[PDB]
């Protein structure tokens, strides 16, 4: 066969150890899920440094903890602007997930609290910014570079899916790069802890699986489709399906056709044809052998999955880092004030 | 070319969710 006896034995033992890990990790997750942490700090514990982002619901600020000197990213959501935007459930759920998960490629919620008017989530500051900026600057990543990131997403999805969590918003914009060059996944507002099927139209057009576009009940296989889109975009510098308008994007997604740049390796094209598979009964990640069809694919032949998990692999790229508190990998915003002074439904925060 | 078509798409910047 393909594997000699010693190689088959080592692979089998590796897969059983993963199962042992996931069992223990689901037990830890459920304990925190059932008994979340609340109000582990307060606003005056922090100095405001810089606004890193803003939107209709709130802003994200670089803050420094006054006593430890540690920098954090503080998400500030205004309770009234969330209640009046149909986002209460997503915000409660995102905080519930973040305080319960534990994985080396998920940004860590360090503190959370609320005051009279705002919700606050204080997470470890990831100073390298989004993969998006680096990808657009460099143009495209080499296949070994793309594989380094892809392997982390594979493990992160393997973790989340074992918790019955579908992630649903994979894209370079949501992948932060830390000081060791590893990925930190941000944003769990669209994630849903559901076995079986779910129906919500959500995600980003370029990354939508066909079954989402087609108004089907769908399952965790949409995350594996999105991995195919991400691997393609990392290696090509542009996603597999694009157009002027989303409706034209959706027609290409559902057509079951994808074209590859001539520099894509044969192994990469084969992996991507199996992830960007419209037919659910044939899409990798969704078959009898689960994630192992992906981890055992030829394109990942050189990947030491445990070494990736242990963060022992030297990253192919380390963002420039002029020290703690460096803001250079983020844009510049007007520094609006944070004023205090909607208890209903936010009781659980 | 595909790269040229990508630039022409106007979808090279950060993409919002639906
Ligand atoms: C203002 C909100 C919080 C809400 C909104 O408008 O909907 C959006 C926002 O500004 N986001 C969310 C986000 N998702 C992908 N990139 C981004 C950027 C930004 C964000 N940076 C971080 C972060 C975490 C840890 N270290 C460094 C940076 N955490 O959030």
């Amino acid at each position: 066969g393909h594997m000699g006896n010693a190689a088959a034995a080592k692979k089998g033992s590796e897969q059983e150890s993963v199962k042992e890990f996931l069992a223990k990790a689901k037990e830890e997750f459920l304990k925190k899920w059932e008994s979340p942490s609340q109000n582990t700090a307060q606003l005056d514990h922090f100095d405001r440094i810089k606004t890193l982002g803003t939107g209709s619901f709130g802003r994200v600020m670089l803050v420094k903890h006054k006593e430890t000197g540690n920098h954090y990213a503080m998400k500030i959501l205004d309770k009234q602007k969330v209640v009046k935007l149909k986002q209460i459930e997503h915000t409660l759920n995102e905080k519930r997930i973040l305080q319960a998960v534990n994985f080396p490629f998920l940004v860590k919620l360090e503190f959370s609290f609320k005051d009279n008017s705002n919700l606050y989530m204080v997470m470890e500051y990831v100073p390298g910014g989004e993969m998006f900026s680096h990808l657009r600057r460099i143009g495209r990543f080499s296949e070994p570079h793309a594989r380094f990131y892809a392997a982390q997403i594979v493990l992160t999805f393997e973790y989340l899916h074992s918790l019955d969590l579908i992630y649903r918003d994979l894209k370079p914009e949501n992948l932060l790069i830390d000081q060791q060059g590893y990925i930190q996944v941000t944003d769990f507002g669209f994630a849903k802890r559901v076995k079986g099927r779910t129906w919500t139209l959500c995600g980003t057009p370029e990354y939508l699986a066909p079954e989402i576009i087609l108004s089907k009940g769908y399952n965790k296989a949409v995350d594996w489709w999105a991995l195919g889109v991400l691997i393609y975009e990392m290696a090509a510098g542009y996603p597999p399906f694009f157009a002027d308008q989303p409706i034209q994007i959706y027609e290409k997604i559902v057509s079951g056709k994808v074209r590859f740049p001539s520099h894509f390796s044969s192994d990469l094209k084969d992996l991507l044809r199996n992830l960007l598979q419209v037919d659910l009964t044939k899409r990798f990640g969704n078959l009898k052998n689960g994630v192992n069809d992906i981890k055992n694919h030829k394109w990942f032949a050189t990947t030491d999955w445990i070494a990736i998990y242990q963060r022992k692999v030297e990253a192919p790229f380390i963002p420039k880092f002029k020290g703690p508190g460096d803001t250079s990998n983020f844009d510049d915003y007007e520094e609006e004030e944070i004023r205090v002074s909607c208890g209903k439904e936010f009781t659980e925060f | 070319t595909t790269y040229a078509d990508f630039i022409a798409s106007g979808r090279t910047g950060r993409r919002n969710a639906i």
